[PDB]
């Protein structure tokens, strides 16, 4: 039964780090999006500084 | 529809990681270690692919030739024993 | 006598449950692997047309 | 992955501008690198039977 | 484990645990051996000396 | 840029769990009867970092 | 007397295989420490390249009666170029550097088996050599051929 | 030997319908701007054996 119980501490750690896990993974995916976002931004920004000139 | 990752790197400035893709949707490979090989003994089990999940299982394509063991799960319309 | 012939038939079972489950993996991953790649190709394929 | 890289490779002659980052050439490493894990993986279960 | 994600845990502790007690518990069983050969002993001389007698 | 190098952080710390998760998994399925047991020196030692919780 | 020769025998590869194992695990920490250095490498290396396609970017945003090609566009493509062939170049040397673990730990497992079997071998004949005529743990069996295996 | 022509016929059965699946499951799969797409000689016509549901 010793066994039993390191068996059983063992399995609560393994689902901590998994639910930790998915929380990163979804972090990761958005902050994908926001970068996108922004780099879209970033060029229409430049290409209306060109137009200022005539 | 499609990735982020895919549609970031199908733009002209350079943003994307020095790698192949996007990486939280792979696994064990890009630098995965703690390869566990086993040497056969006789005498001893042969379980391969230590990485034993418990996951979901879709008990649909289930089709051994001959599974005449204390296996097949859920369902298995067996006898219990006869003793002696 | 008894203890080898329990070590044998010890044996003959370990073979017979290590054969199986191999069995019932490998099946697994044919079919998934299969059709995976059936979809890649396909995607592929549409988006060139 | 011989039929793949057929695909991939003539791309190479389109002359001056159609020349082009594009779904096939972003697609088709990542399909192929796929396909060579999956045949090493396919050699590893084969040893193990 | 890894770089930085190398912690210590109450499982390691447990694990030690487990270890002194089963050294403790192989110590038991060498001592309970001893006497248990030492009353076999005593038996045989006892039985020696019944044959004689006979 | 900024946004750049926490992507790379995270990304670290992602693959760090996650060989976490196979080693301790294989742990897991490891059990009695298995072929690489064996006796070992000094599993009573100390890691050399010792990071806690 | 035959039994002491034995055992002090015995002893011996115990000690030097003890030692053994202790260097093999110390240099895996070494490879481990600079594995992890060509993996910040590998994270500092990508910032360049962005700094350089958008300067690339800047110098085609220009007028029309002035617009050339000299060392810059050129330079910057030596550039580019330099840090692709520098990036694969360290993703096949990381691959081959993690391989190398993988062999390095199998031939630590190895051994370390061995040694274990010495060890439990050489407990169990000093704790049997132990044993004189007059005391416990004497025992008759019949005689048999495992014996002599 | 009743069990023994019970167990093959249903195999056969088996692969029949495993066969069907994969068939529909292309026809799933196709859709516009494919290659192998090409006009047939009688749409129109009717199977032959006529079996229904």
């Amino acid at each position: 039964w010793d066994e039993h119980d390191n068996r059983t501490r063992l399995a609560e750690r393994i689902d901590t780090v998994n639910r930790w896990k998915e929380t990163l993974d979804k972090c990761l995916t958005d902050l994908d999006a926001e970068i996108d976002s922004l780099a879209q931004a970033k060029e229409s920004a430049e290409q209306n500084l060109q137009a200022k000139n005539l | 529809g499609l990735p982020p990752a895919y549609t970031q790197h199908l733009r002209e400035m350079a943003f994307w990681d020095p790698a192949i893709t996007a990486q939280y949707l792979n696994s064990g490979p890009r630098w995965g270690c703690m390869q566990w090989r086993d040497r056969q003994i006789r005498g001893k089990e042969f379980v391969v692919t230590r990485n034993q999940f418990g996951a979901k299982l879709p008990w649909r394509s289930d089709y051994v030739p001959l599974l005449s063991l204390p296996q097949r799960p859920r369902f298995t319309a067996q006898d219990f024993r006869q003793r002696g | 006598w008894y203890r080898s012939n329990l070590v044998s038939f010890q044996e003959s079972n370990s073979s017979r449950h290590n054969s199986e489950r191999l069995r019932v993996d490998t099946s697994r991953l044919i079919q998934d692997k299969y059709q995976q790649i059936r979809k890649t190709q396909a995607h592929s394929t549409q988006n060139l047309g | 992955l011989k039929v793949a890289q057929t695909r991939l490779d003539e791309r190479t002659r389109r002359p001056n501008v159609e020349l082009c980052r594009d779904m096939a050439q972003l697609r088709l490493v990542n399909e192929v690198y796929e396909v060579d894990e999956t045949i090493q993986t396919l050699q590893q279960r084969l040893r193990d039977s | 484990r890894s770089n930085v994600e190398l912690c210590r845990d109450q499982t390691q502790y447990g694990l030690i645990d487990e270890v002194h007690q089963l050294e403790a518990t192989i110590n038991t069983m060498k001592q309970k051996l001893a006497q248990t050969q030492n009353a076999l002993d005593a038996l045989f001389k006892h039985l020696a000396r019944i044959q004689a007698d006979i | 840029c900024l946004l750049q190098e926490i992507r790379q952080q995270l990304n670290s710390d992602h693959r760090d769990k996650m060989e976490t998760l196979e080693i301790d998994r294989g742990c897991l399925s490891l059990n009695l009867t298995s072929p690489n047991i064996s006796l070992k020196v000094n599993p009573t030692r100390i890691p050399k970092d010792s990071t806690t919780l | 007397r035959k039994v002491g020769e034995r055992l002090e025998d015995m002893h011996c590869w115990k000690s030097e295989l003890q030692r053994e194992i202790d260097e093999l695990s110390s240099e895996t920490d070494l490879m481990m420490a600079q594995k992890l250095r060509l993996q910040r490498a590998l994270d500092a290396t990508s910032v360049p390249y962005s700094i350089a396609t958008d300067n690339l970017q800047c110098r085609e945003r220009r007028q029309h009666p002035d617009l050339v090609r000299d060392y810059v566009e050129v330079e910057l493509l030596k550039e580019t170029e330099l840090i692709r062939n520098i990036q694969e170049l360290l993703k096949r040397t990381i691959g081959q550097a993690v391989d190398q673990i993988r062999l390095n730990r199998e031939h630590k497992e190895s051994c370390e088996m061995n040694w274990s079997d010495k060890v439990e071998v050489y407990n169990i004949d000093d704790t049997c050599s132990r044993y004189t005529n007059e005391s416990t743990q004497v025992q008759f069996y019949p005689h048999s051929s495992k014996f002599e295996e």
